[PDB]
This record gives C-alpha cells, structure tokens and sequence, in this order.
RNA sequence: GUCUACGGCCAUACCACCCUGAACGCGCCCGAUCUCGUCUGAUCUCGGAAGCUAAGCAGGGUCGGGCCUGGUUAGUACUUGGAUGGGAGACCGCCUGGGAAUACCGGGUGCUGUAGGCUU
RNA sequence: GAGCAGAAGGGCAAAAGCUCGCUUGAUCUUGAUUUUCAGUACGAAUACAGACCGUGAAAGCGGGGCCUCACGAUCCUUCU
C-alpha cells in the first residue's frame, strides 16, 4: 500500500519534475485526459461548467483519476453517453519522494536512522492554487443542473474546499458566451473542432480574401 | 560546502545578453582612460583574458595604473569585519566609464560658471539642490463639471 | 506537409545580426580589432592606417584613424585623379596603384609642412627602401597598411600603392616576401623585374605579344589604348612623365558646384493615411467585384 | 516583340560546370585505373575523393579512397556533354531535373562515348551531372561583399527545359 | 535629392516576394601574356572596357512575418515594514510604501561622422 | 540546433570550429596583483617590464591548452 494523502497535501517541497536529473518514478495512473464525445465542435456544447479550488494544496493522481471516473458515470446516465465533454485540466508533475523502509535490524543495509535519508520517488501530485479550474465540462443550455450536480460529486474525492462555477465563455474557449454568436457571424472568431480561431484584422490580405469568399 | 571555484555561480553574470552575442563592439576598445577617473566594473565573458572576479562585477573604482591592454583600479571590498582596498589588473573590455561622475564634473563647471557671471548680473543665484520640499498652495478648478463619484463594484467570479 | 520549416516565426525571434558592414560584406572586424586599436598607455596618439582598395575601375587610398564616432580621413588619394597630367588611360593596375600610392604620400606631408624633407626616393629602384628618421628635424609618418579582404598574395595592387607610399616618403613597416619581384622557392627578391611593373613594362611586352598573336582581337583588348595613340613603346616614360608632375604639384584642388536642382530620383515613403485607404478600396473592389456572377 | 527581347543582353541560359564522377569501393587499381580514364576524356587531372564516416554494412572504412570527380568548365564542357545526351539518345526522363534547374544522367559503359578500350582500362561506369548556370550567378561564391543571387534570376525546373528543347533538342514524357 | 571609400550605434537596419532606378559610382562582365592560385582563370590573382541594369546594390511597396516603442493586461501577480488581525490549519484580509510579465490593441521601420563624386 | 580531449556551465561563425603552411612564448628573468585567505602559504591565474625568439606583408598575437579543476612544505637525496 501506500501513504494517505495526510503526508502529501501541502505544498512545500519545490516543484521536483520527472527530467534528467530524476529518474524511475512510478507512472502516473490518470492516463486519460479528455473524455466525453471529444469531436463536438462548437454550437453542440455551448454551456462551459467549471470546479474551481479554494485552497493553495496538492492533487495526487490517485485522486484525479477516481473524480474523473465519478463524474463521468453520473454524467453518462443523465444525457447519454456522448451528450458531454469533461476534460480535467491538471497534470501531475510534482514528484513526491519516501524515505526508505527499514526491516531488519540496523546493520544491512548501510544505514539504521536518518542518515542518508534524501528518499526515493513514488508518486506524482499536481499543485493547485486559488484562481484555478480542475475540472471542465461543455453541455448543452437544458443540462445545467447535472454539470453541477455530476461535479458536486466529484467533490468528494479531493481534500481541499472546491467551488461549482458556470463560466461566462462559450464551451472551452476564451471568448463569452453573448458574444459569441456574432462573432462568428463577422468572421472574426473561425470554428476547428473542440476550440475556435480568432482571425485579426492585421494579416495578409491574401488571408482576408479566401475567407470573405 | 560548495567549491572555491573561481566561476561559481557565474552561469548568468559572464554569459552574454539576449540576441547581443558574437563580436564585441569596436568602439569599446577606443574609450580612453586616464588615471584617478570612476570607471564601473561589469566584465563580459566573450573575452576571457584579464577578467575580473566575481566580487567584483557590478563593483565601482579609480584608476591609479593605465597598461597596454588592460589598467589597474582601486575598488573597495568588503569582507567581514573590515572594508579594504583591493588593486585589480582588469581589461578594458570588462568596465565602461560611470555616468555618476560625469553628471558631477559637469555641474562643477556649471557651478563655477554661473558663480563668475554672478556679479555683473548682481544675482545670488541658487548652487545648492535642495531635496524636493513640499508644494505651494494653488487653486484646482473644476472647469464647470463636477467630480465624478466614484464608488467601490460588487464582487463578481470569473477567474 | 514536407519540412518542419526552419525559417519558422521562431527563427527571427532568436535571429541575431552581425555587424552591419559585415552583413554587407564589407568588413573584417576581426582583423579591424587588431590593426586599429591604439594601446591605452598613449592614451590619445592616432594610429593611423592606410585604407587602400581596389574596384573594377578604380584605385582608391587614404589615410585614415578612428575615434568614437566613426573614422577620420585625414589625406586621400584616387585614380580618376590621374588625368589631370601625363596618363590618359590604363587605370587600376600595378603601375597606376603606384602613382595612387605615390600621390597619396606627397599629398599627405605637405600638408604637414614636409614636403622638403623625406623626399622617399627620386629614382626609380625596386629594392627595400624603408625611410630612416632624420634627427633634428620631425619626425617620419608612421603608417600601416589597411588591406581589407583581399587576399595578400605575391605581385598584389595593393603592396603598388605600398611601395609607392614608402616611395614616396612614408615609413611604413613591411618586408620584400609580397612583392612582384620576389621568387618563392629559393627565397629570391630579383628587384629588377619588381622594375619592369611600376613601370609598366609587363603591359608594355604583353601589347608586343599580341601583335604577332591576332590583329582584331589585340584592337579589342586594348581598345582605348588605340585611343591617344598610345603605342605599346613609350610606356616607360609615359609613367615617368607622370612621377614629375606628383612631386611639383600633389595639392587636390575640387571644383564646386551649387547650380543644381533638389528633384527627387526616388519614391517619398507612403504615410499612414494612403496605406489606410489602400486596403479598403482593395477590399471595396473586391465586394463589389464578385456581387456580378 | 518588344517585351519578348529584354533578355538578350545578360539572361541567357548556359553551362556553368559539368561535373564528373566514377565511385568504386576499392581503394588501389580498381580507382586509380578508374582515375586513368579521366585524363583523355577531359585532358586534365582527376582529384580524389576519400570517405568521411565508416559503414561497414558493405565493407568500406572511413579515410579510404571511394571516388574520383572532376569539374569541366567553359568551351571544353559542351563536347563532353554532347558525348553524353547522345548516349542516352536525346532521352532523359523529368526526374532527372533538380528543384534548382540541374540535370544529371547515368552512363552504365564508359566505351560508349568514348575513347578505346586499353589493355589495362576498366569496363566502368559515370555519371555526369550539369550544373546550369546564368550570367550573374558568380556573386555568391566571391570573397568581397557576396550575396544571395535574386528571386527571378534564379534557375527554374520548367526553364531547364527552355535552354535544353532548343540548344540539344532532348525530348521527355516519359516523365515518370 | 543622393552615391562610392571608410566607419560608429549593431534588425526601426533582418527575412520573404514584387515595382522602379536619370547622371556618377559600385557591379555584372571580356580575357589568361606576365603576377599568382587551382581537378577546373568558377572563386583567388592579373590585363582590360564590347555589353547591359537581368542580378547584387539603392529607393518604394505589402490590411506581410520579425524587431523597436506604446497602451491594455493592472494597481493585477508579487513584495518592504506593521498588528494580542482572521482561520483548526492551508493560507487570506487590512495598514504603510514600491510595483511587474504574455495574450489582446496601436504606431514606427534605420540614423549618422570624416573624405571625395554626380544631380544646371 | 555541430565542433572546441574530458564533468557541467559560460564563450565562439571571413571565429575559439575544420583543413593546410611555418614553427617552439610549454624558453630565460626581477617584482606587483588577483583567487582561498588570517588578507599566510601551496596550487592556479591576471596585468607589466628586461632579454631572446616564433609568426604574419603588416597591425599585431604568443611567455602552454577558449575560461572555470587536473596536485604537494621542512629535513634528506639527486641533477643543473
Ligand atoms: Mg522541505
Ligand atoms: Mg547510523
Ligand atoms: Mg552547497
Ligand atoms: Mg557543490
Ligand atoms: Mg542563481
Ligand atoms: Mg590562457
Ligand atoms: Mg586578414
Ligand atoms: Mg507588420
Ligand atoms: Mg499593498
Ligand atoms: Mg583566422
Ligand atoms: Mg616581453
Ligand atoms: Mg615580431
Ligand atoms: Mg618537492
Ligand atoms: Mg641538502
């Protein structure tokens, strides 16, 4: 087994990434990223919900993945299975070390207190702080009272305090929402798929020509 | 305990600045130096000859000795307890005259100057600076338009 | 879809320039760092250098020392200032880069008031001829030779307006390896043959070489020698024609000229308001272009 | 007529270098007998070419001798390369030509065009490989103040074609 | 209005392509006897002057890319000093001073010294 | 984004890289200075000066390695 989450919640342990000078470290287990029907691309999920923290802590991976899965499932049976698109926008970077175990009985190995004690890697945690998303989900408009709700669920598997927030921005872009539906109509904002392009008015005009066409 | 490396810890004070790299420019070699003049030590690190220490970068002294390449210049050090004057042999390319003296050994001459026309003019005119005291009274119109109320905004979430 | 493109917006981000006469191709600044830089212990003595340069049809020589703000000609010499006397035509070779170089030492010291002393040597003889200070009088002018890019090789036009420098009173450091008279492999400087070319005699025998070679193409190569009648004999001393009126009257006098006009060969920049308008009657002739199908 | 003769004083295609080149993989009498063919085909002297990193998949070191090649240049260049398109029988296909408008082409019998087989000469192959140059292209390869060589003076792929179809009359397709 | 030779500041000067360039000059260029270098007079060197601005170069262009300078970001992030302030803590307010950076939106795009040319 | 003998950092493009030509400044000397520091030494390093040379047409550059490490008192032995 290993530690609770107790021993690794604060942040106070200058960000120690995977490189070349920290090698073997266990994988980290939330390996999907994006999930939901990842191909809608931009009137099909107008609605942008987000799950933002207040606290300055550490987010294992161990818990991201198990909130990712939580509300995934109460998100499938409310709107079907491709009626969503949750994307947990943390990565577990910081690497969290443990000293080693001794057993028997203070000759081998090498070392019987605190001597040499700069521990080995086992897992990976992501700090979070105040002004911070951890979770996304884009619906429909009529599928606001289930973002919210599939989101106050994931709540429980995080230590900190969290706070449920509809975005003003339409879906996963930077752009608000009653704005939007005319900037797309003056050109000025071009969809591709999950985001959009803004297109300045400061380009070629080679650029202006093939798309005023 | 770390090395008594000479270039420890210089990885960004010798290393050159951004898109300022390759040749050193010319005119830095034709600056001419005089001895008893303030001269500001920063040291380059393209030039690796007659380079100063790393006490030394950013430091401030005279010249007391002028070589062929390189000139010498007094620049106090403190260690410890005591503030010594240490001799350095530093290349022309590692220090650059100082402004601070500059802006000085021009108003000296200004002060001199305005002090001999003093008299035909009969002014006592100001040669001291006095530092910055505190402002007269005036009248602030408000032009006809009112001052605009300001007031504190409610409290919104968006980031 | 075939290169990552190196040339990317990333590449001009981190793009440094060199120098701008190096970018042009102009200048060496690592030879520039060396052969300009006074010693500090001087403190404020110029070094001066002599700039010698050779275009397709011109010779070009001037002394020069450098300050702050850019570099001081002091003297300088050329080879379209040449037919003011003797010479009409036979420009940029090793006899006019001589003359160059003859004229631009002349020019130089009596402008300092020495012209009646160090005279270089009258007679013509190519061997080492280094000027000596005379005692009791000033002293010699110090001058080093600038050659820019090209190349120092043997028989170079550039060590003609060398000699003729030294020739002609200049004290300049330099060594008999790099001239036309030196032999490479038994360490031999002939000093005879070095002769033959401040003259012009290889021109001269080589005008003689092509009249038994063809008729048409020797008149096609030397097409303005045809031209003031100048007869592949003569030579000789139609260059020593040329050393007399140097050493009488080296002063450069210019004529000047304030009758001209201030029209523009060129396009004023395009300001802000006709760049603006520009691109909306582009945009305003390609709406109402395309509304016809 | 009167925009069709601009190019008549300095844009004319021609010939800048021609580019020989026999590789062996046998450093000894398989190169230097192959170096004895260049001196009658041309007239000069062939300069070696040695390796510059190992392989070892087919047996060569590196510092070995692998090559000859040899740069024929000016009005010598034309009667070598006549002696080759005739060869290859005025046909050579369009991914000969390069992106910069260079050709090159393979001769797999080096008797063919052509001197006489010697008593102690090779059954060899080369390749010759032209580089096609313009009045003015001498800029970017000086020492005093070179640079790049224009944007429309530059040597194109379909205009190798306007100086081959006409001077040699070679014909292509098949282009593939 | 400008150009050569030499520079100083080293992109407002760079890069991509396009358009024009009168006279000077710079070049392309024409040769290989000598000088001197090569596998090759292509570079390098040399002796020249039939031909052209096609190129280099210079000037302008582009809702150009960079680069430079502004805003905006933002009195935000961070921070000096202070409290028997809050909170279980994590950390957050306040007091006293200083105060950034990107995206986003404008504008700009080489100056200049010595010496000698042309431009009526 | 290559290379520069090696660790890593810094520096470097008509260069410090590569390839060639010519060579021993990796020589003989007295001091001053910097680094560690008690402002002691060793080790290393920086400017000079006096010789004697090397190299290049020359300006210059060079008294070991592009810079930051690569090493050792008294007594004693040995050689000049
Ligand atoms: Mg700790
Ligand atoms: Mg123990
Ligand atoms: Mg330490
Ligand atoms: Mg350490
Ligand atoms: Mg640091
Ligand atoms: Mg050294
Ligand atoms: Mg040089
Ligand atoms: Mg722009
Ligand atoms: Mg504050
Ligand atoms: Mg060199
Ligand atoms: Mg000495
Ligand atoms: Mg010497
Ligand atoms: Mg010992
Ligand atoms: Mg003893």
């Amino acid at each position: 087994g290993r530690r609770p989450a107790r021993c690794y919640r604060y942040c106070k342990n200058k960000p120690y990434p995977k490189s070349r000078f920290c090698r073997g470290v266990p994988d980290a287990k939330i390996r999907i990223f994006d999930l939901g029907r990842k191909k809608a691309k931009v009137d099909e999920f107008p609605l942008g919900g987000h799950m933002v923290s207040d606290e300055y802590e550490q987010l294992s991976s161990e818990a991201l993945e198990a909130a990712r899965i939580c509300a995934n499932k109460y998100m499938v049976k409310s709107c079907g299975r491709d009626g969503f698109h949750m994307r947990v926008r943390l990565h577990p970077f910081h690497v969290i070390r443990i000293n080693k175990m001794l057993s028997c009985a203070g000759a081998d190995r090498l070392q019987t207190g605190m001597r040499g004690a700069f521990g080995k890697p086992q897992g990976t945690v992501a700090r979070v702080h105040i002004g911070q998303v951890i979770m996304s989900i884009r619906t429909k408009l009529q599928n606001e009272e289930h973002v919210i709700e599939a989101l106050r669920r994931a709540k429980f598997k995080f230590p900190g305090r969290q706070k449920i927030h509809i975005s003003k921005k339409w879906g996963f872009t930077k752009f608000n929402a009653d704005e939007f539906e005319d900037m797309v109509a003056k050109k000025c904002l071009i969809p591709d798929g999950c985001g959009v392009k803004y297109v300045p008015s400061h380009g070629p005009l080679d650029k202006w020509r093939v798309l005023h066409s | 305990t770390n090395t008594k490396g000479k270039r420890r810890g210089t990885r960004y004070m010798f290393s050159r600045p951004f898109r300022k790299h390759g040749v050193v420019p010319l005119a830095t070699y034709m600056r001419i130096y005089k001895k008893g003049d303030i001269v500001d030590i920063k040291g380059m690190g393209t030039v690796q000859k007659g380079m100063p220490h790393k006490c030394y970068h950013g430091k401030t002294g005279r010249v007391y000795n002028v070589t062929q390449h390189a000139v010498g210049i007094v620049v106090n050090k403190q260690v410890k307890g005591k503030i010594l004057a240490k001799r350095i042999n530093v290349r022309i390319e590692h220090i650059k005259h100082s402004k601070s003296r500059d802006s000085f050994l021009k108003r000296v001459k200004e002060n001199d100057q305005k002090k001999k026309e003093a008299k035909e003019k009969g002014t006592w005119v100001q040669l001291k600076r006095q530092p910055a005291p505190p402002r007269e009274a005036h009248f602030v119109r408000t032009n006809g338009k009112e001052p605009e109320l300001l007031e504190p905004i409610p409290y919104e979430f968006m980031a | 879809g075939f290169v990552k493109v190196v040339k990317n917006k990333a590449y001009f981000k981190r793009y440094q320039v060199k120098f701008r006469r190096r970018r042009e191709g102009k200048t060496d600044y690592y030879a520039r760092k060396r052969l300009v830089i006074q010693d500090k212990n001087k403190y404020n003595t110029p070094k001066y250098r002599m700039i010698v340069r050779v275009t397709n049809r011109d010779i070009i020589c001037q002394i020069a020392y450098a300050r702050i703000e850019g570099d001081m000609i002091v003297c300088a010499a050329y080879a379209h200032e040449l037919p003011k006397y003797g010479v009409k035509v036979g420009l940029t070779n090793y006899a006019a880069a001589y003359c160059t170089g003859l004229l631009l030492a002349r020019r130089l010291l009596n402008r300092f008031g020495m012209d009646k002393i160090y005279e270089g040597q009258v007679e013509v003889t190519g061997d080492e001829y280094n000027v000596e200070s005379i005692d009791g009088q000033p002293g010699a002018f110090t001058c080093y030779l600038d050659a820019g890019l090209a190349r120092t090789t043997t028989g170079n036009k550039v060590f003609g307006a060398l000699k003729g420098a030294v020739d002609g009173g200049l004290s300049i450091p330099h060594s008999t390896k790099r001239f036309p008279g030196y032999d490479s492999e038994s360490k031999e400087f002939n000093a005879e043959v070095h002769r033959k070319h401040i003259m012009g005699q290889n021109v001269a025998d080589y005008m003689r070489y092509l009249m038994e070679e063809d008729e048409d193409a020797y008149k096609k190569q030397f097409s303005q020698y045809i031209k003031n009648s100048v007869t592949p004999d003569m030579m000789e001393e139609m260059y020593k024609k040329a050393h007399a009126a140097i050493r009488e009257n080296p002063v450069y006098e210019k004529k000047p000229k304030k009758e001209v006009k201030k029209k523009r060969w060129n396009r004023p920049k395009m300001s802000l308001a006709q760049k603006k308008d520009r691109v909306a009657q582009k945009k305003a002739s390609f709406l109402r272009a395309q509304e016809r199908a | 007529q009167d925009q069709g003769e601009k190019e008549n004083p300095m844009r004319e295609l021609r010939i800048r270098k021609l580019c020989l080149n026999i590789c062996v993989g046998e450093s000894g009498d398989r190169l230097t007998r192959a170096a004895k063919v260049l001196e009658q085909l041309t007239g000069q002297t062939p300069v070696f070419s040695k390796a510059r990193y190992t392989v070892r998949s087919f047996g060569i070191r590196r510092n070995e001798k692998i090559a000859v090649h040899c740069t024929v240049r000016g009005a010598k260049a034309e009667e070598i390369l006549e002696k080759g398109l005739k060869v290859r029988e005025y046909e050579l296909r369009k991914n000969n030509f390069s992106d910069t408008g260079n050709f090159g082409f393979g001769i797999q019998e080096h008797i063919d065009l052509g001197i006489k087989y010697d008593p102690s000469i090779g059954i060899y192959g080369l390749d010759f490989y032209v580089v096609l140059g313009r009045p003015g292209f001498s800029i970017a390869d000086k020492k005093r103040r070179t640079g790049c060589i224009g944007a429309k003076h530059r040597i194109s792929k379909e205009e190798a074609m306007r100086w081959f179809q006409q001077k040699y009359d070679g014909i292509i397709l098949p282009g593939k």
